[PDB]
């Protein structure tokens, strides 16, 4: 349901 | 938010979203009080009855949003946490008394037309605005009905209720660190926060200096928009000394 | 950081700063026994 957010915010 | 409407773009530039990394999900609401500090409800992070105990590393803060599920590229900012401070006397065992937590962001966020902090009240603003009958505003991406989730941020304006009325609407023990708000069954108006909205702000606009102050934090309620019931919020000013202390000590 | 906040807190870029009002703020001021 939530769209993906940029990988750099997970790390 | 039940019986609320879509918010306008830039209406609550201090609204924050506590997002979980895996599963990726909306956890709670929070507010931007400085360029490095976010305020939320402690039960959004620690609630032993359901085994909730999150750490920096499990959360992400998304600021400047409107849409609930989309990554608003070039508009919102995502920050990581450096530290989480829960009120030392948060009472999860009985009534969620002192349901407040502070989160220090890794880096300062830059303000924009969509990102801006809210003010925290001083004794005189608390005194003049926290009066039964006066309306406050709550915002969040929470459920739309008790048992139905929104695409955009929702807003609802609710009146503060006399404390007698709040105490007589529940069997839970009310302390001086909470206040309730909502319409009475006899007001032909509805509205309330609901699941997913905890941690977000209850704000009022000062008619003296036109600034918006955050008077409460969405804390709890028994169901959503049930008649005879009200939502309870943490009393920010009564815990302000604890806020100032961690902020000028950390 | 110190009590009270930031200094420019509570004033929204797209509303107060441009002297524009959102559609329901009037409802709040009206409940503080009217403000103005
Ligand atoms: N009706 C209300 N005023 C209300 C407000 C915040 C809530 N938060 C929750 C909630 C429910 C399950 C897990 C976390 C929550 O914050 N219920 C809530 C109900
Ligand atoms: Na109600």
């Amino acid at each position: 349901d939530f769209e993906e957010i940029p990988e750099e915010y997970l790390q | 938010i039940v019986e609320g409407s879509d918010a306008e773009i830039g209406m609550s530039p201090w609204q924050v979203m506590l997002f979980r990394k895996s599963p990726q999900e909306l956890l709670c609401g929070a507010s931007l009080i400085s360029d490095r500090w976010v305020l939320t409800a402690a039960h959004c992070l620690l609630y032993p009855p359901w085994d909730k105990n999150f750490t920096e590393n499990d959360l992400l803060v998304r600021i400047g949003k409107h849409s609930r599920t989309r990554y608003e590229r070039n508009i919102e900012k995502i920050s990581m946490l450096e530290k989480i401070y829960i009120h030392p006397r948060y009472n999860w065992r009985e009534n969620l008394d002192r349901d407040i937590a502070l989160m220090k962001l890794k880096k300062p966020v830059a303000f924009s037309d969509y990102i801006h902090p809210v003010c925290l009240p001083d004794r005189e603003t608390a005194a003049s605005l926290l009066q039964a009958g006066y309306k406050g505003r709550v915002t969040g991406w929470g459920n739309l009905k008790e048992t139905g989730q929104p695409s955009v941020l929702q807003v609802v304006n609710l009146p503060i209720v006399e404390r007698p009325v709040c105490k007589d609407s529940t069997r839970i023990r009310i302390t001086d660190n909470m206040f309730c708000a909502g319409y009475k069954p006899d007001e032909g108006k509805r509205g309330d926060a609901c699941e997913g909205d905890s941690g977000g702000p209850f704000v009022m606009k000062s008619p003296f200096n036109n600034r918006w102050y955050q008077m409460g934090i969405v804390s709890w309620g028994e169901g959503c928009d049930r008649d005879g019931k009200y939502g309870f919020y943490t009393h920010v000013f009564r815990l302000k000394k604890w806020i100032q202390k961690v902020i000028d000590q950390f | 950081t110190f009590g009270s906040g930031e200094a420019d807190c509570g004033l929204r870029p797209l509303f107060e700063k441009k002297s524009l009002e959102d559609k329901t703020e009037r409802e709040l001021l009206e409940s503080y026994i009217d403000g103005r």
